[PDB]
């Protein structure tokens, strides 16, 4: 599943 | 349904979901951006030259809120991505913005996505967001 | 002797667009130089009307360059954003007016990474190259 | 819209329906439309196609698809004759939760009175365990 | 004289594989011959190509050498403007490399200018190996 | 936007 | 006439 | 140091 999130 | 990514599909999910959290919890956006990512959406100087670029989570955060997103309304009408360098989605988008319900304005944006080092989870390295008005006008 | 800090990526990219955008005009058949086996290059949606797939590498790129027909091609840069980024790269979001073969001047933006060429000190080669029309969408 | 977007977005909406409602699959054809879902007749032979919503609908209910999952691999899409779009699918489909089986198919959609609205005028597929197997 | 039927589209679509496989294997430098200005040609990084010349220049840059088939199954269905699309799956060896799974998407039109003949408006392919995993 | 459903 | 293939 | 300067890397393949 793609997903977005910063380090 | 399942679909295999490809750097497209990256980045036109990438898009939906950005341009989702703008219009419902702009607060959260500065979340996608980690301590080296760049951010610039528009805006003049006082001297009436294009608004400079910002770096890290709490410059963007801080940036974000000062813009005072409210009831964001997009329409996008071009999306392109292409796999770059370090495994990196380098995202082409241009549209229509209406904040706090004023005008549609056209943009100009590039996001360069990067792998946050969990599986096809990416963070955003660079957000680059211009109104054509401010640039042609 | 004299010693100066690395070029800064905005000096990278505005000496990048002083580079292509001459180049563009000047010798079109010598754009492919800029490319290396890797890169990729995408300049609108349409071709002969049909769709247009990226390509890959100089000579498909020198072959998209030369079907394209650049004759007396006049550019106006409006506006350079150029940001460090993923593997010492550098990303360029170029928003400015283009005509080619006498056309009428067309809004465009164009979106380019550029990375190290890794032999040669300050030599960058591009990686990605999107040009995209306004009107187009 | 360009043929891969148009192509993409059928095939997310067609294996959505399959699983939520095949029932209501059969409202994506017309009265010249083609429909083949693998199968092997009596004789071992690769099944026929079938013509048109009405026998489109029988054939559907008849695959009796349940809770079907659908993991898309490839799409690629053409423009074609009469501003249609041919599509080609590779992927997996598991029907009652059973396994997962290769799947290679073709479908042709053509404009339908609505502007950016599309029908299905041939749907062409087939297991590979059938074929190959 | 004798007057028969028009061809069905699967008596066009397995004429059609014949000629198309063979000239793969014997003259692959011909096969431009199948395509006209508008024609679309993917062999799935690979970019779509359009007419005879750049169709030409795509299948001679695959440098066709030794190519062996096995057809496994050929659905071929009316279409759109008189047209036929064909979906083939199959083994390809190309260069004494070990046979790989493909599909094929052919959409067939009418020539226009002789009765039953027709060219090729889309070809797409796609090796299994390279999509599943 | 794209839709989909076969001709009336 | 048999089936034949070739552009326009 | 070089002026800034632009090209593809070595390929002699090509």
């Amino acid at each position: 599943r793609i997903t977005f999130g910063g380090p | 349904v399942m679909e295999k990514p490809s750097p497209l599909l990256v980045g036109r999910e990438f898009v939906r979901q950005y341009y989702t959290l703008l219009n419902q919890a702009p607060d959260m956006l500065h979340r996608f951006y980690g301590k080296n990512s760049s951010y610039v959406h528009g805006g003049l100087d006082s001297n009436g030259k294009p608004a400079d670029a910002v770096y890290g989570q709490k410059e963007i955060h801080r940036k974000v809120m000062s813009q005072n997103f409210t009831n964001c309304h997009t329409k996008i009408r071009h999306v392109d991505a292409h796999a770059t360098l370090n495994d990196g989605v380098v995202v082409q988008v241009m549209g229509l913005l209406s904040n706090n319900n004023q005008a549609l304005r056209r943009f100009m944006q590039t996001f360069v996505l990067a792998p946050e080092g969990v599986a096809n989870k990416f963070y955003v390295h660079n957000d680059i967001f211009r109104y054509q008005d401010e640039v042609f006008g």
